[PDB]
């Protein structure tokens, strides 16, 4: 019954499109949903297979923005739940036509040290070969 | 529908 409340996340994530108008607005509000950061990754992930190649690339930006909206490494715990399927989600973007753009967010996580290299090995498996 | 730049948000 109460589990229907989680649909407040999945219906809005499915409504997202390739624009900062939809990304920055929902990623800012998603930080107030930190009370369920464990399931938010499950909603956003299953929309990648639903979406087109350029569209699922845009949905992948949401995860990167939500990690960085929690910000300042004060806890940044959103990164830990995204790490559960971070490479598995990248398996939906093996096409070099999109892998080149998903490397944009993975490049930032690598330079911003948002993840240990041991995790990035799975990111580069899923984006490269 | 301006698409954003991943480095724009701070961390």
């Amino acid at each position: 019954s109460a589990g229907a409340l989680e649909s407040s996340l999945d219906r809005k994530f499915q409504s997202v499109t390739n624009t900062m108008e939809s990304i920055q607005g929902l990623s800012s509000w998603c930080i107030e949903n930190k009370k369920h950061h464990s399931t938010i990754v499950y909603h956003w992930m299953k929309w990648l297979r639903r979406s087109a190649y350029p569209h699922r690339l845009n949905l992948f930006y949401l995860a990167n923005d939500v990690i960085q909206n929690c910000k300042r490494k004060n806890a940044i715990i959103f990164r830990e739940s995204f790490a559960d399927v971070l490479p598995e989600a990248a398996a939906l973007v093996k096409d070099p036509s999109v892998s080149k753009s998903v490397e944009r967010i993975f490049k930032i996580w690598e330079d911003r040290n948002v993840y240990p290299e041991e995790m990035i090995v799975a990111l580069r498996e899923a984006l490269s070969t | 529908s301006p698409s954003y730049s991943p480095t724009s948000p701070s961390y």
